[PDB]
C-alpha cells in the first residue's frame, strides 16, 4: 500500500500574549498509515503533558490528529512540534511562530 | 441550514502485539460527540460533547454493544482480507469505515453513505441508490457477492433513512444551543517586513464555526488568487476553527490591498485594509 | 446512534 506523509501546522489556540496562558497546537493531517510520533517541545526539550484528539480521517482516507498542551509564551522561550512517521527518514521539527 | 451525522471507524492490526487497535468517532456536522477506543480503560462508548451526556444508561449500553460488535467484525475482517490478498501475517493492515446521513433544514433525508477501505484505498461502497455496491478490486467482488446474497444493502438503507435520521434530529434539538449556532470569525490583519522592499500581509479569521469559510486578497479591487498563500483550515482546540491567507507586497504599497472574509455567521462579508 | 448491523467480508 501507498503511504502518505503528514502535513504539519503548529500554532496557538489564541493570539499569543507574553505571560498569558494559552494552548500550543500541532495539527497533523493527510497521513497514512495511522501510526505516528508527535511531541511538543519547549526550548528543544519534550513537553511532559501533551494530549491528542480521537483519530479521524478525511474523504481520501488519510488521517488527522490535533496534539495540544497548555503553555504560557514569553519573548525568549522557543516552542516546536516534532513529528516522526514511517514515511519520514528522521523526525521533522516545525518551529512555532506566533505570526502563523 | 442542512446537517450531517457521520461515524468513522479505524481498525489496525498489530502483528505480534495483541489485538487490533480499534478507534471509533461520531460527528454531527463539524462537532465530535462520541468516541470508543479499544486501548482505553472504560471499554465503553464515551461522551465528547455536553449535549450527549443527558442520554440515559440504555443509550450508552446500546452504543457500547454496537462498538464491541463493530470491533469484533473488523477483527475477523482483517483476517479475511489477509486471506483474500495472500498477505503475510507479518504486515500491519488497516480497515476504515465511514457511514452517516445528511438532512435538510426540515429534517428530511437528503442522502446516506456507507464506504469501506482497506489500507487507505476504496474496498467496497454502497452506491447513492442505497440498493447496489461498487467493488474496487477482485477481492471486493467476493464481498459484493456475499453482501448481495445476505441483502446487506436493504439493511443499510433501513438504518440510513431511519435511525440515522431520527438520531441526528434528536441531537440537533438537544444540542441546539451549540450545533445550530454560527460563531462568526474574529478577523484581523498582521504585517511582517521581509526586507526594506517587501512585506507580508496576513489576514486572520479565528474562533469561527462551522468550518466553511472563504478568505480572498485583492489589489485595487482585483482578486490575487495565484499570489495568495492559504493555510488549510485548522481546529482551535475548543470546537472552533482558524484560517489565514497571506500576500507578499512591495513596501509602500500595503494600503492598496484588501482582504475579504465570507462566513455564514457574518451579517455582511468583512473587508480589511492595512 | 450507530448502525447495529455488522457484516463479514
Amino acid at each position: 500500500m501507498i503511504q502518505r506523509t503528514p502535513k504539519i501546522q503548529v500554532y496557538s489556540r489564541h493570539p499569543a500574549e507574553n505571560g498569558k496562558s494559552n494552548f500550543l497546537n500541532c495539527y497533523v493531517s493527510g497521513f497514512h498509515p495511522s501510526d505516528i510520533e508527535v511531541d511538543l517541545l519547549k526550548n528543544g526539550e519534550r513537553i511532559e503533558k501533551v494530549e491528542h484528539s480521537d483519530l479521524s480521517f478525511s474523504k481520501d482516507w488519510s488521517f488527522y490528529l490535533l496534539y495540544y498542551t497548555e503553555f504560557t509564551p514569553t519573548e525568549k522561550d522557543e516552542y516546536a512540534c516534532r513529528v516522526n512517521h514511517v514515511t519520514l527518514s528522521q523526525p521533522k521539527i516545525v518551529k512555532w511562530d506566533r505570526d502563523m | 441550514g442542512s446537517h450531517s451525522m457521520r461515524y468513522f471507524f479505524t481498525s489496525v492490526s498489530r502483528p505480534g502485539r495483541g489485538e487490533p487497535r480499534f478507534i471509533a468517532v461520531g460527528y454531527v456536522d463539524d462537532t465530535q460527540f462520541v468516541r470508543f477506543d479499544s486501548d482505553a480503560a472504560s471499554q465503553k462508548m464515551e461522551p465528547r460533547a455536553p449535549w450527549i451526556e443527558q442520554e440515559g444508561p440504555e443509550y450508552w449500553d446500546q452504543e457500547t454493544r454496537n462498538m464491541k460488535a463493530h470491533s469484533q467484525t473488523d477483527r475477523a475482517n482483517l483476517g479475511t482480507l489477509r486471506g483474500y490478498y495472500n498477505q503475510s501475517e507479518d504486515g500491519s493492515h488497516t480497515i476504515q469505515i465511514m457511514y452517516g446521513c445528511d438532512v435538510g433544514p426540515d429534517g428530511r433525508f437528503l442522502r446516506g453513505y456507507r464506504q469501506d477501505a482497506y489500507d487507505g484505498k476504496d474496498y467496497i461502497a454502497l452506491n447513492e441508490d442505497l440498493r447496489s455496491w461498487t467493488a474496487a478490486d477482485m477481492a471486493a467482488q467476493i464481498t459484493k457477492r456475499k453482501w448481495e446474497a445476505v441483502h446487506a444493502a436493504e439493511q443499510r438503507r433501513v438504518y440510513l433513512e431511519g435511525r440515522c435520521v431520527d438520531g441526528l434530529r434528536r441531537y440537533l434539538e438537544n444540542g441546539k444551543e451549540t450545533l445550530q449556532r454560527t460563531d462568526p470569525p474574529k478577523t484581523h490583519m498582521t504585517h511582517h517586513p521581509i526586507s526594506d522592499h517587501e512585506a507580508t500581509l496576513r489576514c486572520w479569521a479565528l474562533g469561527f464555526y462551522p468550518a466553511e469559510i472563504t478568505l480572498t486578497w485583492q489589489r485595487d479591487g482585483e482578486d490575487q488568487t495565484q499570489d495568495t498563500e492559504l493555510v488549510e483550515t485548522r481546529p482551535a482546540g475548543d470546537g472552533t476553527f482558524q484560517k489565514w491567507a497571506a500576500v507578499v507586497v512591495p513596501s509602500g504599497e500595503e494600503q492598496r490591498y484588501t482582504c475579504h472574509v465570507q462566513h455564514e455567521g457574518l451579517p455582511k462579508p468583512l473587508t480589511l485594509r492595512w | 446512534e450507530a448502525d447495529p448491523t455488522g457484516h463479514s467480508y
